[PDB]
């Protein structure tokens, strides 16, 4: 879940 | 240990150099992007496991944006300065229905940043201590995200009473905003709820993505 | 100038010494009385207008209640002691349908205060805090309140320090658990609202009269 | 309005 927010504390 | 204002300082000056209600939920969508790397500036916070740094910004956002456009509209008059460069007046916000809780923000917050000229520092540390909030459900370690807490707070002190010598009450002014900041994102999560639910103004992605659940 | 921690101390010693929610709502009515002796206990506030008086104690009974029923629930293992003398555990808040605001008071207010071993001049301090909000919208003469909560937080911080010395951020910690305290008292004001629209659930006369209009 | 509270002050 929470998909922009995981992606983008990811990269 | 290892907290220093100059690296949440730099965190803040990094980030920031018709319907009302529909651009300021713009700008709001538009400043969640920034927000991550804002957070990621913090020091400590990428360490954290990611799904607490998750639950960090999904507990806290409403409170990290209110903050941050409340300071920046200090020098306005009666309403508020958008990152989008958009600027609300307080008789705009009056008449789409959200003057309330607008008077609230201009009052408890804007007005009260602006008689006590509250720096960049001192915002910075605000919501650096927004942000490791211990109380975030399903945290994996809150004791770890409480020590971060801690060693902001104690920074902001230092910071204040070296810069303000003259104002030995102002650490305590300053974390007395909190409450306030704290009231004011919960009858705006409220007010947001609603428009996603009644179905008119455009709500984007990741502003969204927040409304969604938990 | 002129609020003595000592003074604080004395309201607090002075004023203390089936449906689980019924009973927690009896026990706030009971406790709606006490808090007005209380609160002309507390330094100068009598001194403020009758109109400004009862603009305080309606726009913060509910977090100061809260407050003290939480610091005497310090020695209670997994529940809360009512001043009625009766004890609501939290697997009977969970049974009547009020277990998550049960279980955050338990969390964020209870247990800290055990962990912290916050003490009833503390307490009493962050009450009078609590009290002399500012922000209370109606206030005659707001800068007048603002003084005395200053007033309030720069004596408590001086008994912090002199009686804490090795606990530098304590004065911080203590005033840190006023966001979480707005937000719980908030959420206990909606359930109340609920309750009284629902209509179950004996509502007393005092009570009452806080849940009228504003 | 709000009788309770105006009178348990004044007395
Ligand atoms: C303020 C406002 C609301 C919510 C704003 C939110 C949730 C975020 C704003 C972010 C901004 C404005 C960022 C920026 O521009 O930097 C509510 C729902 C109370 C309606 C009245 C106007
Ligand atoms: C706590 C509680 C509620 C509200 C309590 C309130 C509003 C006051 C309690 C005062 C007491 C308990 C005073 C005392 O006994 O000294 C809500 C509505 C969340 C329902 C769950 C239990």
């Amino acid at each position: 879940k929470h998909k922009i927010l995981h992606r983008l504390l990811q990269d | 240990e290892d907290m220093p204002v100059e690296r949440i300082l730099e965190a803040e000056l990094a980030v920031e150099p018709n319907d009302p209600v529909t651009n300021i939920c713009q700008a709001a969508d538009k400043q969640l992007f920034t927000l991550v790397e804002w957070a990621k500036r913090i020091p400590h916070f990428s360490e954290l496991p990611l799904d607490d740094q998750v639950i960090l910004l999904r507990a806290g956002w409403n409170e990290l944006l209110i903050a941050s456009f409340s300071h920046r509209s200090i020098a306005v008059k009666d309403g508020i300065l958008l990152a989008t460069g958009l600027h609300v007046h307080r008789n705009s916000a009056h008449s789409a229905g959200v003057g309330a809780i607008f008077d609230r923000v201009l009052t408890e917050l804007v007005s009260k940043m602006r008689d006590m000229q509250m720096d960049k520092t001192e915002l910075g540390c605000l919501r650096a201590i927004v942000l490791f909030n211990p109380d975030s459900k399903g945290l994996s370690n809150p004791a770890e995200v409480e020590a971060l807490r801690e060693k902001v707070y104690a920074s902001l002190e230092a910071y204040c009473k070296h810069k303000y010598p003259e104002q030995p009450g102002r650490f305590a002014k300053l974390l007395l905003r909190l409450p306030a900041l704290r009231s004011i994102g919960l009858k705006c999560l409220e007010h947001l709820f609603f428009f996603k639910l009644i179905g008119d103004t455009p709500i984007d992605t990741f502003l969204m993505e927040m409304l969604e659940a938990p």
